[PDB]
């Protein structure tokens, strides 16, 4: 978004599953956390990131979601056990 | 003596009356501590500060201030007043004095 | 059968602050629109009791981290100092007669927020810690200033005895003459005794409840219910010590029926400010302290301690 | 309305009204009207001495 | 409890100064643009309301506008101004719950009580237009669903006159009062370009002073058609972002004076039959209409492929919808802007070194909404 | 003067105390938050039933589990249950948690509150009216005075 | 699969699961997603966390008393298996010690009889064998040949004490630090123990129903170990870290202590039932057939008494 | 000032009449457009409306609703097993909307909570007795409705 011409455009790239692109933060200043976003709805990794890590799931789960594949029920679940007295 | 000895013993009958009458199932993690959920990174160590004592020792040093400014009632009804009142007037600069100085050596 | 005088000092009073709670939830209540507590009573009136049972019947754990014997003793000492307070109190005639209990109330005061630092100590949680620590903070930052400005209040009295403080106010009142020390002897006891603006030991949505937390159900009523005493203990103070009355020896009763009147417009007051400011966060609360009420309880003091010659009205 | 938390507050002052009552009382009681005596200092309490005995 | 249920800010203190919050969201990622892929476009609406859930009407029109776009289709006015005017009074929802609920986290308990009265009286509107005291799913994209009730617009009227009192009132209690003054006026200031680097969104934009505000800026609705006055901060502190929310809540309520001056009798669900269902009276005695109705609601309306951003003034800040249309009748990736997620982002920033409880104010004065964030 | 006489004045006593003010904590999560603060709002007014929100389970009893629940979140859920002093409770709230509810297939959901806790009463909703949950709680004194 | 979702032929009927019985062997039914009808007696508060265990439709409390003949007619009516459990230790008044040991597992077993029931299965301690000390090994020993002599193809459960944390018995030689030392009739080889496990029981159990071979067979569990009593209390402080006190006593006067404590209204923690439970030692008989006939291994306490134990732990 | 300025304010709140209605004893104002508990419904002659066009399945967002029509031996179209679950609802009122011989209908009644979580998930049987119990009452809401539909 620009302000003083009020008005928006938006640019736009593509990506191996292994290609590791360039994380953007600098350049846009605010995108600390969106790096760290699709780096956990996806594969895709971004260089030069200060710290790529799991945030929008449980610790680890693994598998990235949103690959457009993989079940939206996913492959797990967790429920409480009383023998062993733990989820 | 006998009004302590009553309200201790108050006291204590509450005490033994609170836990030796529900009657149930004391067990592990239910007695674990309180941490808003999720389990304690490590047992309380030390909140270090110095920004504590650096006043806290001046509430001691004013205690004992006001610890001589008690007398003062009494002392108001001597003989000589003019003996006594600059004193009287004379410790409260001093403790004004103190936290004057405290006050502006930030 | 002066044991069943005592006796006669301690019951009414725990069935006080039961009542207390009700109302303060009732007042509280109708300050925010909302009715308080009803539908239990008729008129909610058999709610505290219900509540108390409520309590004692819940189970009490004792927590397995925490030492033991310091997580009961500390109760114990709170519900204790919070009705030792209150027997040298002139009502009119105090159940003793001693030379100089004010600052005995003093003394009463001063042990009460330790018994804070081993709740907090020995509950061993992190909240638990941090919170009893700030607390005894406020707490002491206030007895300072708390214990000199009584003191100015009293040099005109005459002395520490607190029966003479009646014949003292015989006609005037000590408040139109000394009242900027009724303002902050007040609010000194809006924080000593942890209330609504200087509500941090409590911590509430600051600190999950602060000291207080791992206490259950007995113990926790026990810190509630002192806690309870030591409001309307300092209320029922401040009344007799700035807002006197006249008092026929043959009829006693008549100035008790005039005593609570004066000490219960003081308690709803604190009630009546507990639904009306936003609590100040350490700094600040430290801040007004010793920056601010301090040097004019000095200047004050000074003031006080010289008028008696000026006006050669020594008591 | 409002008045209704007058039930509340009166149960209030008639147990802050006991103690206030149940000392004052007490003492005319014991002392067969004398209304107590109060003996701060050594001389008064010398008075006390004096009686007692006296009767 | 200043915790909003779902936040897990751990953080290495000090003494009882903060040296740096660690937020970690995720605590409620419920999972919402998996969910949304398989479902048809109709039947992803109500996982809007399910958002930031203190403002369910925005979020309803942020994404009626973001398929209007792509089905080029543009509703009757009467609905627009209906759009507007619950966009108004969930205007005044969120800034009540912001302000409110950021004083109950410090402490001040009572405004709370007198104002959710008020917030009651608006769920009776929800609940009388609607059937449902919130989660009003009525927003449609073709523009609106059932025509509110003859009864309404003078029970409205009879309300805005007399909330002014109430929101005055409050001022009352805040605004002058000084302890809350001192709590909440130094912090926590952000520079007003370094706003823009992170991305701020509607107040905390506005709190440092910058000009910008897209109802005056890039207006959607018939926000061409009304008059307000944006209230600009200064200082960039807390301070200022409480009155600007204070005072775009009187402007919401000048805005409501005006909608209903000038709301034109007409039809209000587009008459395209293609995307929006037949009346039930119709329906019932004609082919194409129960024909047209069936498939709406079977399969559903197509939307042209294709890619978009839309964004509204949503009370936190402007909401935004990016979707891309396949082709078919469910959208094939719904990213979803939350206002929210930037701001809890640029928080660590802008609370290093502050007081522990300053920083709880402080995220109040994010007026954050977790459900939003976690999407 | 029978001692089950006696035992049924003691039942009705210490059932009547618990059942006539409780003391919930809350975890609002999701967005039935709100909703629980309308009963809390004066026009509805949950204390007058003499329930008030306290913070911290050690100084609370029955639960409300209001909003969806997730997968990271759970563990906590189960700590702050079992945290609490006995006589334990929960509240299953909404369409919320009674089992997933809107979001039944997601990767993040825990189904039900049910599959870490043993809920007591249901008051489904979604959000239940905060009247309907009224309903629910008074339904819950009716269950501890069976107690 | 077998999972929480999955079905499985099971419709038990397990009496008395409210106790350290049989929440584990539920769980495992539970995770095998088998329905499961267990009846309470007692109240449905304690009942309660049983709940979770199940899949909605599941589990399914049913109201009963094991005095009513139809009252245990109620929850085998459609039960495919029956397992009684029921047996408290110190003797209730109204439920004489005999009863709970006798008639109960007697209507059990002929209504398992008439109800056609698939399976019944039954619990007596190894000890169950005569002997004058104590009066359950002898009356389970009644109600055992009671059930063997009604429902003859029913396999009988003989356990010499499972090992669980909240367990009856280890968590009560650990509290007896609370009176000061813990008191030996004879410390060294007076006596020697060996324990089953909460686990490796319930596993068994199951295991057992999952076996075809384990008809009217009298399964009996184990502990892998020949623990002398002595030092196994002295591992047992030796976990809780509290310290030891042995405490050597004639044994008449322990009997004395067991008498003055079976006075308390409530439940005691000492009885002079509990007390016989005490000095006689487990056979150590094995050719019986038993835990490792179903295939199942124990797991050793060795490295299992620590969770059981830490809540102790100051 | 400003302190006992808004100290006098809240003395002033104390003297307004109290906000609460009585619940039980009173309840709170609704709407005829109000979303509840579900009902199916029958004909006034007596008959059921419901027909199995099955697109209440097909078009709720939770797909609480599960349908499984056979012929009726007269042959007309019908159910046999209609059952949804108030666990997955979401109350959002699609169905009623959706339903050409407006059948289910989004029942005025708003409190059912219960004990135990399989009482939720009602079968046939239990929509039509929820049909049977309020009939009168929901045919005046949609009475007093069905105009602004
Ligand atoms: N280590 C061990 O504990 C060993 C145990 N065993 C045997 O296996 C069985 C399982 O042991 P465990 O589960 O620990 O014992 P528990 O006491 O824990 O289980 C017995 C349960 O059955 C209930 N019950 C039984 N009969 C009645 C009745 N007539 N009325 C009311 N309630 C009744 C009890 O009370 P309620 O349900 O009413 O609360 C209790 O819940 C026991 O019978 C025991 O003899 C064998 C070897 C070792
Ligand atoms: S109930 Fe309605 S609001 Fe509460 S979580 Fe489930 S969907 Fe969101
Ligand atoms: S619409 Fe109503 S009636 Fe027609 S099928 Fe779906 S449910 Fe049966
Ligand atoms: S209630 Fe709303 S959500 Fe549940 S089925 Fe009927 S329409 Fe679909």
């Amino acid at each position: 978004l620009s302000l003083r011409f009020n008005s928006r455009i938006r640019v736009k790239t593509y990506t191996d599953e292994l290609t590791p692109i360039e994380s953007s933060v600098t350049v846009y200043k605010a995108a600390n956390w969106y790096e760290r976003e699709i780096w956990d709805m996806f594969g895709v990794f971004f260089a030069n990131h200060p710290d790529l890590r799991r945030i929008l799931t449980d610790y680890g789960f693994e598998g990235h979601p949103f690959r457009k594949d993989f079940p939206l029920s996913g492959y797990v679940e967790l429920r409480y056990d009383d023998e062993v007295k733990r989820v | 003596m006998l009004t302590l000895l009553t309200n201790v013993t108050l006291a204590s009958l509450l005490v033994l009356i609170a836990f030796w009458l529900p009657q149930l199932n004391a067990y592990s993690e239910k007695t674990s501590p309180y941490e808003c959920g999720f389990d304690p990174m490590g047992s309380a160590r030390l909140p270090f500060s110095m920004k504590f004592f650096l006043v806290a020792i001046t509430f001691l040093l004013f205690d004992l201030e006001i610890a001589l400014l008690l007398p003062l009632p009494w002392a108001s009804q001597t003989n000589n007043l003019k003996t006594m009142l600059t004193m009287a007037l004379f410790l409260l600069i001093l403790l004004a004095a103190s936290l004057a100085y405290e006050w502006t050596q930030k | 059968m002066f044991m069943i005088n005592i006796l006669s000092l301690i019951i009414p009073i725990l069935l006080a602050v039961a009542f207390l709670t009700l109302v303060e939830r009732k007042v509280l209540g109708y300050m925010q629109l909302r009715k308080g507590p009803n539908v239990v009573g008729p008129y909610g009136l058999l709610q505290p009791i219900a509540d108390a049972l409520k309590l004692f019947t819940k189970e009490p754990l004792r927590p397995a981290t925490s030492s033991i014997s310091m997580f009961i003793i500390a109760p114990i000492l709170a519900l204790s100092l919070a009705l030792t307070m209150w027997v040298p109190l002139p009502m009119p005639y105090p159940l003793i007669n001693m030379n100089l209990g004010v600052l005995f109330m003093l003394a009463m005061s001063s042990l009460a927020v330790y018994s804070i630092l081993w709740s907090g100590w020995a509950s061993n949680s992190k909240y638990a810690l941090i919170g009893a620590l700030r607390a005894v903070a406020q707490t002491i930052s206030y007895e300072v200033t708390l214990a000199i400005i009584l003191l100015s209040v009293l040099l005109m009295n005459g002395s520490y005895t607190l029966s003479t403080l009646i014949t003292t106010q015989e006609h005037i009142w000590m408040i139109f003459t000394s009242w900027p020390l009724a303002m902050m002897w007040f609010i000194s006891t809006l924080a000593e005794t942890n209330r609504a603006p200087f509500d941090l030991t409590e911590g509430e949505s600051e600190l999950v409840s602060g000291f207080n937390v791992e206490y259950a159900a007995g113990p926790f009523a026990m810190f509630f219910m002192a806690e309870y005493a030591n409001i309307i203990m300092m209320n029922a103070f401040t009344a007799i010590l700035f807002l006197g009355a006249s008092h026929d020896p043959h009829t006693p009763e008549l100035y008790t029926i005039n005593f609570v009147l004066k000490t219960l417009a003081l308690t709803i007051t604190f009630l009546w400010i507990r639904a009306s400011y936003p609590r100040f966060r350490y700094d600040q609360l430290m801040h007004l302290l010793w920056k601010s009420f301090l040097p004019l309880t000095l200047a004050l003091c000074m003031w006080h301690i010289s008028l008696p010659i000026m006006t050669a009205s020594i008591p | 309305m409002w008045f209704e938390i007058l039930p509340g507050i009166a149960v209030m002052a008639a147990c802050l009204f006991i103690p206030g009552m149940a000392t004052a009382h007490i003492h005319k009681f014991t002392n067969g009207g004398k209304e107590k005596r109060v003996a701060h200092f050594s001389y008064q309490w010398n008075l006390m001495e004096r009686d007692r005995r006296i009767s | 409890p200043a915790a909003h249920g779902v936040l897990r800010l751990v953080m290495e203190l000090s003494g009882e100064m903060v040296r740096k919050c660690d937020p970690h969201i995720g605590l409620l990622h419920r999972g919402t643009e998996k969910l949304i892929e398989y479902k048809t476009y109709l039947q992803a609406l109500p996982y809007f309301d399910r958002l930031d859930y203190v403002s369910m009407m925005c979020n309803e029109q942020a994404y009626s506008l973001a398929v209007e776009k792509l089905l080029n289709i543009q509703p009757p006015p009467r609905a627009q101004w209906i759009r507007v005017l619950f966009g108004e009074i969930t205007r005044l929802l969120n800034h009540i719950m912001a302000v409110t609920t950021h004083a109950l986290d410090i402490g001040a308990m009572t405004p709370f009580f007198w104002m959710f009265e008020e917030r009651e009286k608006m769920f009776e509107f929800y609940e009388r237009v609607s059937g449902a005291r919130m989660h009003a799913a009525y927003i449609r994209p073709g523009g609106v669903h059932q025509d509110l009730p003859l009864g309404l617009l003078d029970d409205i009227y009879e309300f805005s006159k007399n909330f002014s009192f109430r929101i005055d009132e409050l001022e009352e209690m805040l605004t002058n009062n000084r302890i809350w003054r001192n709590r909440t006026v130094d912090i926590g200031v952000v520079t007003a370009e370094d706003a823009l680097n992170y991305g701020f969104s509607g107040v905390m934009l506005r709190g440092s002073g910058i000009q910008w505000d897209l109802r005056k800026t890039q207006p959607y609705d018939v926000y061409d058609q009304v008059e307000f006055d944006v209230p600009i901060g200064s200082r960039g502190d807390c301070y200022d972002r409480y009155l600007c929310r204070v005072e775009e809540m009187r402007q919401s309520l000048r805005i409501i004076s005006q909608c209903l001056n000038k709301m034109p009798p007409g039809e209000i669900k587009v008459d395209d039959a293609k995307v929006s269902p037949p009346k039930r009276a119709e329906m019932k005695t004609s082919m194409e209409s129960l024909i047209h109705h069936f498939k709406l609601y079977t399969e559903g309306y197509q939307v042209p492929p294709g890619a978009t951003y839309t964004a509204i003034e949503a009370p936190k800040g402007e909401f935004g919808v990016y979707l891309v249309s396949d082709g078919s009748s469910r959208p094939y990736r719904c990213k979803i802007k939350a206002p929210g997620f930037a701001h809890l982002a640029g928080l660590d920033k802008m609370s290093k070194g502050h007081m522990l409880a300053d920083v709880v104010a402080i995220i109040g004065t994010q007026d954050i909404v977790f459900g939003e964030v976690d999407r | 003067s029978r001692g089950e006489y006696v035992v049924a004045k003691l039942d009705d006593l210490v059932n009547w105390a618990r059942r006539s003010s409780l003391w919930p904590m809350t975890f609002g999560l999701a967005c039935c938050a709100v909703e629980m603060m309308h009963m809390a709002a004066p026009r509805y007014d949950m204390d007058r039933f003499g329930v008030v929100f306290r913070a911290s389970p050690r100084q609370s009893d029955v639960m409300i589990v209001a909003g969806t629940l997730t997968n990271k979140m759970a563990p906590a859920l189960r700590k702050v249950y079992d945290q609490m002093p006995e006589p334990r409770y929960v509240v299953s709230m909404g369409s919320c948690a009674n089992g997933g509810g809107y979001y039944h297939y997601s990767y993040s959901v825990v189904r039900g509150c049910d599959r870490i806790v043993p809920v007591d009463i249901y008051v489904p909703g979604c959000p239940p009216t905060a009247e309907a949950l009224l309903y629910g709680i008074l339904q819950l004194q009716r269950k501890i005075k069976r107690e | 699969k077998g999972g929480r979702s999955s079905v499985s032929g099971i419709v038990a009927t397990v009496f008395g699961a409210t106790g350290f019985l049989g929440r584990y062997v539920v769980n495992h039914l539970g995770r095998m997603g088998s329905q499961v009808i267990v009846p309470y007696r007692c109240e449905p508060y304690d009942t309660m966390h049983l709940r979770p265990m199940g899949d909605l439709g599941q589990i399914i409390f049913m109201e009963w008393n094991g005095k009513d003949k139809d009252s245990i007619r109620k929850v085998v009516e459609h039960s495919n298996v029956v397992i009684n459990l029921v047996g408290r230790e110190w003797e209730t008044k109204n439920f004489d010690f005999e009863d709970v040991f006798v008639k109960i597992p007697h209507a059990i077993a002929q209504v398992s009889k008439e109800a056609g029931v698939e399976k019944l299965i039954h619990i007596s301690h190894l000890n169950a064998d005569i002997k004058s000390p104590s009066r359950y090994l002898r009356s389970k020993a009644v109600g055992e040949k009671e059930v063997r002599a009604a429902f003859p193809e029913a396999t009988i459960i003989k356990p010499s004490d499972i090992f669980g944390r909240e367990d009856r018995f280890l968590n009560y030689f650990a509290s007896m630090r609370w009176f000061g030392g813990v008191p030996l009739i004879s410390l060294g080889k007076e006596t020697v123990k060996q324990p089953v496990y909460i686990v490796d029981v319930s596993k068994g159990i199951i295991n057992a129903i999952k076996d075809p071979d384990a008809k009217g067979k009298t399964f009996a569990f184990v502990g892998p170990n020949r623990y002398l009593l002595f030092d196994l209390v002295q591992y047992i402080f030796a976990v809780a870290y509290r310290p030891f006190l042995p405490y050597p006593l004639p044994h008449f006067a322990y009997r004395w202590v067991g008498r003055l404590f079976e006075v308390s209204p409530f439940e005691p923690w000492t009885t002079r039932d509990k007390v016989e439970r005490v000095h006689m030692s487990d056979m150590t008989l094995p050719h019986l057939p038993g835990l490792e006939d179903l295939g199942i291994q124990a797991t050793p306490l060795e490295l299992k008494a620590i969770e059981v134990l830490r809540r102790h732990r100051t | 000032t400003e302190l006992v300025r808004g100290l006098g304010m809240t003395l002033s709140y104390l003297f307004r009449e109290p906000a609460t209605i009585n619940y039980p004893f009173e309840k709170g104002p609704l709407s005829p457009r109000f979303r509840g508990e579900h009902a199916l419904r029958r004909y006034p002659s007596g008959e059921e409306r419901c027909i199995a066009c099955k697109l209440c399945e097909a078009v709720c967002p939770a797909q609480a609703i599960t349908i499984e029509a056979e012929p009726r031996a007269d042959g007309s179209r019908r159910t046999t097993r209609y059952d949804i679950d108030m666990t997955k609802c979401i109350y959002c009122g699609f169905c009623q909307e959706a339903c050409p011989v407006d059948a289910i209908v989004e029942g005025p009644n708003f409190e059912f909570s219960t004990e135990t979580h399989e009482e939720l998930l009602y079968n046939k049987e239990k929509l039509l007795n929820n049909g049977d119990k309020w009939e009168a009452e929901i045919a005046a809401n949609i009475q007093a409705d069905y105009l602004y539909r």
